[PDB]
RNA sequence: AAAUUGAAGAGUUUGAUCAUGGCUCAGAUUGAACGCUGGCGGCAGGCCUAACACAUGCAAGUCGAACGGUAACAGGAAGAAGCUUGCUUCUUUGCUGACGAGUGGCGGACGGGUGAGUAAUGUCUGGGAAACUGCCUGAUGGAGGGGGAUAACUACUGGAAACGGUAGCUAAUACCGCAUAACGUCGCAAGACCAAAGAGGGGGACCUUCGGGCCUCUUGCCAUCGGAUGUGCCCAGAUGGGAUUAGCUAGUAGGUGGGGUAACGGCUCACCUAGGCGACGAUCCCUAGCUGGUCUGAGAGGAUGACCAGCCACACUGGAACUGAGACACGGUCCAGACUCCUACGGGAGGCAGCAGUGGGGAAUAUUGCACAAUGGGCGCAAGCCUGAUGCAGCCAUGCCGCGUGUAUGAAGAAGGCCUUCGGGUUGUAAAGUACUUUCAGCGGGGAGGAAGGGAGUAAAGUUAAUACCUUUGCUCAUUGACGUUACCCGCAGAAGAAGCACCGGCUAACUCCGUGCCAGCAGCCGCGGUAAUACGGAGGGUGCAAGCGUUAAUCGGAAUUACUGGGCGUAAAGCGCACGCAGGCGGUUUGUUAAGUCAGAUGUGAAAUCCCCGGGCUCAACCUGGGAACUGCAUCUGAUACUGGCAAGCUUGAGUCUCGUAGAGGGGGGUAGAAUGGAAUACCGGUGGCGAAGGCGGCCCCCUGGACGAAGACUGACGCUCAGGUGCGAAAGCGUGGGGAGCAAACGGUAGUCCACGCCGUAAACGAUGUCGACUUGGAGGUUGUGCCCUUGAGGCGUGGCUUCCGGAGCUAACGCGUUAAGUCGACCGCCUGGGGAGUACGGCCGCAAGGUUAAAACUCAAAUGAAUU
């Protein structure tokens, strides 16, 4: 039900005195399809133990996203520190159109067409951290609707 | 700056009701006479490279109020260039 | 850069030159050649590459590289030059292209061979 | 209905004529700034009746000159 | 100097956003009345207050939702740099609906909504979401 | 044009079948269709994301006997629809007269149906049809020559056809020699294990 | 020179120029006349000359000549210096 | 028109001139359209350091209004008077009163 | 002077004209004024392949422009059938 | 109802991270070329290069119903006849059809080529008046009467030829008069003036000198007003780069008068004035035919103008004008220049950037084909002729699309090859075998359509005298095809005649085995190869395409790497060293006014094409084709007035003005006091403490003050901010002039030097590595200068302006870090940046005596250089 994927793997290395010990991370990022998405970053000796540990940490913390029927709710821009990230919610059956590290966390989201485009670098962990705070400060009709004290009617 | 004596026999020949020290027929005279008074002194030893600036801003300042002048209310302004002999 | 700087002068556009002068905008000139030797490569690369000085035909000189196993290319032979840059080698930008009007193709070869002109085999 | 045209004056050296000047309002194209420009016209003149900073009313008519075609109908703001 | 006043009153109220503020407190003018109109209406704050007779100020009574950000999302577009105008059909769609974006029209100042429901466009002045 | 090599290891290179022959028998009764194609038929790599998605266009594309320009054409048309890609893209890779006749079960194999077809044995209101490509259009009748009837291999084709599944949305008619495309499939009328947004990604890159 | 028709052209051409060159120097003459008559400052002898000379420029702008256009000009020139004096 | 406060400190050998070069400076002040609110006369008094002779000198203290000119003529004034050892003048700085 | 001709515009062995009116000085493909119809000569059966627009020849006509044999023709067949 | 549905990254600097930043690749496309192969068909395309020179052949003629006539041709007549008594065979007759050459009319200004020049004279969009217009079509009238020449021709004759010359001779719709006369031209009017031609068909009555007159219709001619088409002209906007191109321009700008154009106008001339354009980029220099469009792109944009269509320019080079409605003339003329060719050595002929083709350049682009059967164009009543326009054929896989090289069964899992754990696996239903089929080429039959027309004969109506003649409207009859051995259908036979290319380390879909040992070699990046190389060569296998595959070249995409949408400038590239101020940009709040911008609506236009979506026609598609909409544009009208724009009147909080005082290392010149060795620095106050737009500012007095500060009070009314050039100030260093020069110290104790005046230089880490001005923001701990309230109830507690120093919240920051004096949230303006080296270098230009300073490249070379932070 939790769906999960590695993005990425990279051979990490802290010198010794003596020398290199080859230390490997990994992020991987868990969903079930809806609302409902927690991403974990992974550091350890081995691929198994990177993947497990990122596991772990992304059994917690639930990222709970604003989604429509199977697609955005409305454009939405983000950036963290390292890059930005736009998206926009495209018509049904279009693909899932995304660029390499943001296809994984857009596929496990569970929306399947969605328009995306990311300017600037393309380091994994800031650009997937950025979709994923562009994602969660979305928003829904009815949520705008309760703050604005008015109806999904009156704002359509 | 300038005696009190001589900026209120200014404001009192120059100025079209009492105590308007700030209307621009008062302002541009006091600045004048001021001006006169200082070309005495720069007129010596050529060197005051500092007092200058407040030289040339008072010459900007006159300069703008008499542009606000042409660009406002011209009668006043062309019937005070010839009590001081304005624009050489 | 607002907008004011922009109407006063608009943006600076900066044009990319090619790589490649000597064809003229072409994909392939004949050149004649002039001098025929080999010279070594740069670290970490250990060979004689062969090389030669081609003149073309709009008064251009530019070296030139053959590629394959063996060749007899002696001076006077015109050949054709496509074109393709090669790190080893300090600035050529200039292949000879085997099997053109006066280039044997390379001899004892199955695979690839459109690259150096060998026939079909019966 | 009369199409006509207004603007300053620049100029009127030479008799029977003025060199007008007309400030159109175009929005530019590449970057979508209001910018004004301003175009001259030679304007043909009688009995030299304006001078300089003054504003006209002129309309179009067939050329007169080398390089003047226009001619002036009336006059607004008449003051200098 | 403010040259913009609409754009200190937009970001006053950014500013007043982020401090956790519930009144601030900005001198006032019909365009900004009009602004505060189409911003209360819209259900962004509580009420508006033009307090003073020779040198009035505004006060505005900014709403909380569970004590967030009710409106974050304000930035001026026709600034005095350059004049943006729309036509009717033209006319933007802040996040598909869920913003609002002010115009000035010959019928006064008025919605978005509203104004391409009347059929006719006019200037931006701002961005609300 | 015509793939004309070994055909069952494009199945193996595949993992399942493709109802590419006959059918007489089973698939494995002559293949060892889980074991892969080639010398090396003992690794399984994770096929990547592009790797998965070339395999899918390739197993579409030799499903239907299609190569890469007249597929590229196909899925061009088919985004230039309104609406969903993959089942307007089916639904005009279905389309094709020889696959038409083929579930119809004229033919034992496309081959076969596309030999048939392409020797002037098939007939749309009655004018003859050589073009292998042709789309049929929605209520359309077609039939077969009376010339090539007295062919073995139609009997043939025909008793196994009334073996294999029936379609719905195909009006056929065994012993009129003839049938008619009711309307055009649908999305359910497919075999689920064809996925589409795999192929609509891929091309649109 | 290449075609028939051209060297008939060309004989063609030179005959009318040869007549069109006699018959614009006749009117020339004729209208130096009249000029030569104003410019004198006569009021009689040069109202004569252009009454005689307006048939001859009429009939060769009427026989293709010259358009209408040029003859109504010369007789508005010569009728305005005519009523000068 | 600006006050100032001049002071001077004589030789002692000359103590008995100031008589009258104080009565000569109050006429030319009076003359010259100035006030004399405060005269003072300390007497001798030791230095800070024997300036110019042994440690003895006389004070006497003028605080005159009168204009800068008349003031300015006394510095030269004491240029040619070589009887004076020290001069040393302020401005007005509210100027003082009684000595106390 | 003016004319309604026919222009060329199909494939090899498959022609289709389109009657317009032009100068007569210009060649086939020219430029030309205004557009009539169409005449389609490889028509099948009961196709839409002879098209006029009547009350403009007679207005082009009426200035005084010429007419062709073609279009003459076709115009004849037009108003004999209904 | 549809006219849309649209954005992918990966690798690469470090021992390891992030960021900026350069580089490479994944995609599409082409007028493409090359290499290896190559079955067919349909539709398109095919000298971009030397606007280099052309052999040769064809590309503009037609009219006998405008003319004299007869060089041939064939048809009549009259006689000569050989007697064959009508017949073969001769001479004559323009007599007939027809027609060489010639006069004349029309047509060579259409159609067709190429882009040399051509940054405005040209092109596009939208307007305007001061014009003409043969052939086309309406309206109104005439269409009378004469004259002289000449071509061809005859004779003679010059010249090598072309080409002429002399004397006679005849025609008209050729030429020239007279009459002719308006609604035309000229003149306010009165008044004057202006043109022509007949031809063909027949025929009742007369008529006749034998031709005809006469009737009729058809057609032609002249004059005027029209319509339409086309062309000429003017204006407004837009239409490349270089300011390392700052002034240009006397027919120059304007005015008067004369000439000339179809038409206004310095178009031109004489005179008078001295103006006109230019920072919103004039001149100059370098390049380009422009547009609908084409490709790419999510869009904005970027590149470009190959076919097709619209407009402009040119015809060997430079000029000129004639004819003509229209040329400043592609297959016309004249002059000058070159080239080639001919010559009898005096003189002549020509211009393929037309259709083919030849030579040369090139890597490169084709047949010295057929036909006017179609649609056009010219001529003519018509028939009819020309048409290298055009319609089709020939070559090229150059581009797009379609079909075929078999189908089913078939494990003895054949043989062989390859790998191998030597058991076997792989090739592999693949092969062989069995059964079935004949699409396309090949063979032979049939066989649509592009074809509508015109011709011969007849009926009806129109027209008369006519039931002739002519015009239409019907009918009847032979017919009118280069394509074309057509597309297509039918029968023949036989698996038959019909597949290659690239790749296999990662980017990216695919792996093993032999040779080779940093050698040969491979390679778009990383880079591999020093005896087990998955990267080189070879073998099998696999992968991706397909009659094509691959390489190269070029344009866009990723490239957000020009960032207006959509980049920055504290440490990586960048805030001018600093002020004043012109131009320019922006601008507080209220009322009133206008309505330019703006918005809404309407009208006109935005050619046809192309793209889009609905359909149709080619057995489908390509292709063609019927509707719309777009053509995001421009112009005229009406209305709206929130905003700006223009104006009028205002207001004080912005800006300032005055008063009281304050602290003042603020600057110049004139004096004074000491310590040490006549000059110089004024040590102890002195402090992340004060003064200044700024470098910088320091013992004590006289002047100008300038700025800032606190206090309330009095005043103007938006007087403001920034500011390219421009001016001024200007650490230091370097000098020039006149000096000296205690100590000092490049060079040689010790020069100049620091200092005194006049000038220059304009340079710094001129740094706060932070341009200026403003509005809004959790605090704490200080120095500093300030006044008040109340009891100063001793420097008193509170708050208040500043200037100024550290921690530090939100926030921003690649990290460090900043954080009410932001590098936070925003506005206004101006500067600078697009990888590193070459190099702030050359070439200039400008300023300076000079040193020097400012602006400021490319060629070339590399694939990295560059910041923080830890291990």
């Amino acid at each position: 039900e939790l769906q999960e994927k590695l993005i990425a793997v990279n051979r990490v290395s802290k010198t010794v005195k003596g020398g290199r010990i080859f230390s490997f991370t990994a992020l991987t990022v868990v969903g079930d399809g809806n609302g409902r998405v927690g991403f974990g970053y992974g550091k350890a000796r081995e691929v198994p133990a990177a993947i497990q540990k990122a596991m772990e940490k992304a059994r917690r913390n639930m990222i709970n996203v604003a989604l429509n029927n199977g697609t955005l709710q409305h454009p939405v821009k983000g950036v963290h520190t390292g890059s930005r990230v736009f998206m926009q919610p495209a018509s049904e059956g279009t693909g899932i159109i995304a660029g390499g590290a943001m296809r994984a966390v857009l596929e496990v989201a569970g929306v399947h067409n969605v328009l995306a485009k990311a300017y600037g670098s393309t380091n994994p962990i800031n650009v997937v951290r950025a979709t994923i705070d562009g994602l969660e400060n979305m928003n829904s009709p009815e949520m705008v609707a309760a703050k604005r004290g008015k109806s999904v009617e009156e704002i359509l | 700056s300038l005696s009190t004596e001589a900026t209120a026999k200014i404001v009192s020949e120059f100025g079209r009701d009492a105590n308007d020290t700030g209307s621009t027929e008062v302002q541009v005279a006091l600045l004048t006479a001021q001006i006169n008074h200082l070309q005495g002194h720069f007129a010596e030893h050529k060197k005051d490279h500092h007092s200058r600036r407040g030289l040339l801003r008072m010459v900007s300042q006159r300069r703008k109020l008499l542009d606000y002048l042409k660009r406002k209310d011209v009668a006043r302004y062309t019937r005070l260039i010839e009590r001081l002999g304005l624009r050489r | 850069a607002t907008v004011n700087q922009l109407v006063r002068k608009p943006r600076a556009r900066k044009v990319a030159k090619s790589n490649v002068p000597a064809l003229e905008a072409c994909p392939q000139k004949r050149g004649v050649c002039t001098r025929v030797y080999t010279t070594t490569p740069k670290k970490p690369n250990s060979a004689l590459r062969k090389v030669c000085r081609v003149r073309l035909t709009n008064g251009f000189e530019v070296t030139s590289y053959i590629g394959g196993e063996g060749h007899n290319l002696q001076e006077h032979s015109v050949i054709l030059i496509r074109g393709g840059r090669v790190k080893d080698l300090p600035g050529v930008r200039y292949h000879t292209v085997r099997g053109a009007l006066d280039c044997s193709g390379v001899k004892d070869r199955k695979q690839a061979r459109s690259k150096y002109g060998v026939k079909r085999p019966k | 209905k009369i199409r006509t045209l207004q603007g300053r004056v620049v100029s009127d050296k030479m008799e029977k004529s003025i060199v007008v000047a007309i400030e159109r309002f175009v929005k530019h194209p590449i970057y979508g700034k209001f910018i004004k420009r301003t175009t001259k016209l030679h304007v043909h003149d009688e009995n030299n009746e304006c001078g300089i900073g003054d504003v006209v009313e002129i309309r179009e008519c067939r050329p007169l000159s080398k390089t003047k075609s226009w001619t002036l109908v009336r006059v607004v703001e008449k003051a200098v | 100097s403010m040259q913009d006043p609409i754009a200190d009153m937009l970001t006053r109220i950014r500013n007043g956003q982020a401090a956790n503020k519930a009144a601030v407190t900005m001198p006032s003018s019909k365009l900004k009345v009009a602004i505060a109109n189409v911003l209360k209406e819209e259900g962004f704050i509580e009420d508006f207050k033009v307090e003073g007779d020779t040198k009035p100020e505004l006060e505005l009574t900014l709403k909380y939702f569970q004590g967030k950000a009710v409106v974050e999302s304000i930035q001026r577009v026709s600034r005095p740099g350059l004049r943006i105008y729309k036509r009717k059909d033209e006319l933007p769609k802040v996040m598909a609906g869920l913003g609002i974006a002010v115009v000035s029209t010959s019928k006064g100042v008025m919605t978005d909504r509203a104004a391409r429901q009347a059929g006719l466009g006019g200037e931006i002045i701002c961005y609300v979401a | 044009a015509r793939y004309l090599g070994p055909k069952l290891k494009l199945s193996r290179r595949e993992g399942t079948d493709l109802f590419l022959k006959s059918g007489v028998r089973a698939i494995d009764t002559k293949c060892k269709i889980e074991q892969a194609p080639g010398q090396h038929g003992a690794r399984k790599p994770r096929l990547s994301d592009y790797g998965v998605q070339l395999r899918e266009k390739q197993k579409v594309r030799r499903i239907y006997g299609v190569l890469e320009r007249q597929f590229r054409n196909y899925y061009k048309e088919a985004a230039r629809l309104k609406g969903n890609t993959g089942e307007n893209l089916l639904a005009l890779l279905e389309g094709r007269l020889d696959n038409v006749v083929y579930r119809m079960g004229f033919g034992a194999t496309r081959a076969e149906a596309r030999q048939l077809v392409s020797h002037k044995a098939i007939m749309v209101n009655g004018r003859v049809v050589n073009i292998a490509s042709y789309q049929v259009s929605p209520n359309d009748v077609v039939s077969i020559r009376e010339k090539a009837k007295k062919q073995s291999r139609v009997k043939a084709a025909l008793e196994l056809a009334e073996q294999r599944e029936k379609p719905t949305w195909l009006e056929v008619d065994a012993g009129k020699m003839e049938g008619t495309f009711k309307r055009k499939p649908e999305r359910s009328d497919l075999s689920a294990d064809i996925n589409e947004h795999l192929i609509v990604e891929l091309y649109s890159k | 020179a290449n075609i028939k028709s051209a060297k008939k052209r060309a004989i063609q051409s030179e005959k009318a120029r040869k007549h069109n060159a006699s018959r614009r120097s006749m009117m020339r003459t004729f209208i130096k006349k009249v000029y030569a008559a104003i410019e004198a400052g006569d009021k009689a002898a040069a109202q004569k000359a252009f009454n005689e000379m307006q048939p001859i420029v009429d009939r060769q702008a009427a026989k293709g000549l010259i358009h209408k256009n040029k003859a109504a000009r010369h007789k508005a020139n010569l009728t305005a210096q005519i009523n000068k004096l | 028109m600006r006050h100032y406060e001049i002071v001077f400190m004589v030789h002692p050998d000359q103590s008995e001139q100031v008589p009258g070069m104080i009565e000569r400076y109050t006429a030319a002040i009076t003359g010259a359209e100035g006030k004399i609110h405060r005269l003072e006369d300390w007497g001798r008094r030791q230095l800070a350091y024997p300036i110019n002779k042994l440690h003895k000198a006389h004070y006497v203290l003028m605080n005159v209004e009168a204009p800068q000119e008349v003031i300015d003529e006394l510095e030269t004034t004491f240029r040619f008077n070589d009887a004076v050892i020290r001069s040393m003048v302020m401005r007005t700085k509210h100027a003082v009163t009684e000595a106390s | 002077m003016v004319t309604i001709r026919l222009a060329r515009h199909g494939a090899k062995k498959r022609p289709f004209y389109q009657v317009v009116v032009a100068d007569s000085r210009n060649a086939r493909n020219g430029r030309f004024i205004e557009r009539v119809g169409f005449f389609n000569p490889i028509a099948s059966e009961k196709e839409e392949g002879t098209r006029l627009d009547l009350d403009r020849i007679a207005h082009w006509v009426g200035q005084g422009a010429t007419i062709s044999d073609r279009v003459a023709a076709l115009i004849k067949e037009v108003n004999k059938a209904a």
